[PDB]
C-alpha cells in the first residue's frame, strides 16, 4: 500500500495480487485457497488477450 | 481543497499544502511537495501476533523495523511502537507474525 | 487523567462537557457516543491544545 511516497519499496508480487483482490472483491484469501487453478484462469485470461 | 485522497499532479511524491496565484491573462498554482532526498534499508516486520484474541498488525506502514514494534519510518529518530500506532484487525492465520 | 483523552476524530471538536456535536447539519445527532482508546497526549496536557 503506498499511501505515502515510494518508502514503501516493494512486496511479493503473487501476495500483491491477493491483498488487492480481497479489498477489491468480496473474494477472500480463505476462498482464494478454496479456488483451485486461480493462476492457471489467471493465465488462460492473459493467453485469450 | 483536500491534499490528501489526491492523484499524483500536485507534486512530485507527496504533497503538503495548496496556494493559489493570480498569473498575467490565467490562473498560477502554487504547491509544497515532500521529496525524501535520502533512502536508508531497514527490515520491515508485517505485523505480529499476541495472546491477545486481536493482534497487531501495522495497517498504516509495512512493517516494524525492530523488536517487531518499531515506528522509524519518517525522517528521524528510533521510536518504537507502543501498538497505539498499529490498529488491530480480527486474527489471521500465519506463523507467529500478522504477516 | 485517565488513558483515553478527548480527541477529534471526525467532525467532532466541541467544548465543556467532553464532545457536543453533530456530523450532521442538524443539531445534536449524537448525544456523545464514540469513547476510544487516545494514542498519544499533546502538549499543553489537560487539553490536546
Amino acid at each position: 500500500w503506498t499511501a505515502g511516497l515510494s518508502s514503501f519499496a516493494a512486496i511479493p508480487f503473487a501476495q500483491s495480487i491477493f491483498y488487492r483482490l480481497n479489498g477489491v472483491g468480496i473474494t477472500q484469501q480463505v476462498l482464494s485457497e478454496n479456488q483451485k487453478l486461480i493462476a492457471n484462469k489467471f493465465n488462460q485470461a492473459l493467453g485469450a488477450m | 481543497k483536500a491534499q490528501s485522497k489526491r492523484s499524483g499532479f500536485c507534486g512530485q511524491g507527496t504533497h503538503i499544502v495548496s496556494f493559489v496565484v493570480n498569473a498575467p491573462n490565467g490562473l498560477y498554482f502554487m504547491h509544497v511537495g515532500y521529496y525524501p532526498s535520502n533512502h536508508i534499508e531497514v527490515v520491515s516486520a508485517y505485523g505480529l501476533c499476541d495472546a491477545a484474541n486481536p493482534t497487531n498488525c501495522i495497517a498504516p506502514v509495512n512493517g516494524y523495523f525492530i523488536k517487531t514494534n518499531n515506528t522509524r519510518i519518517v525522517d528521524e529518530w528510533s521510536y518504537t511502537g507502543s501498538s497505539f500506532y498499529a490498529p488491530e484487525p480480527i486474527t489471521s492465520l500465519n506463523t507467529k507474525y500478522v504477516a
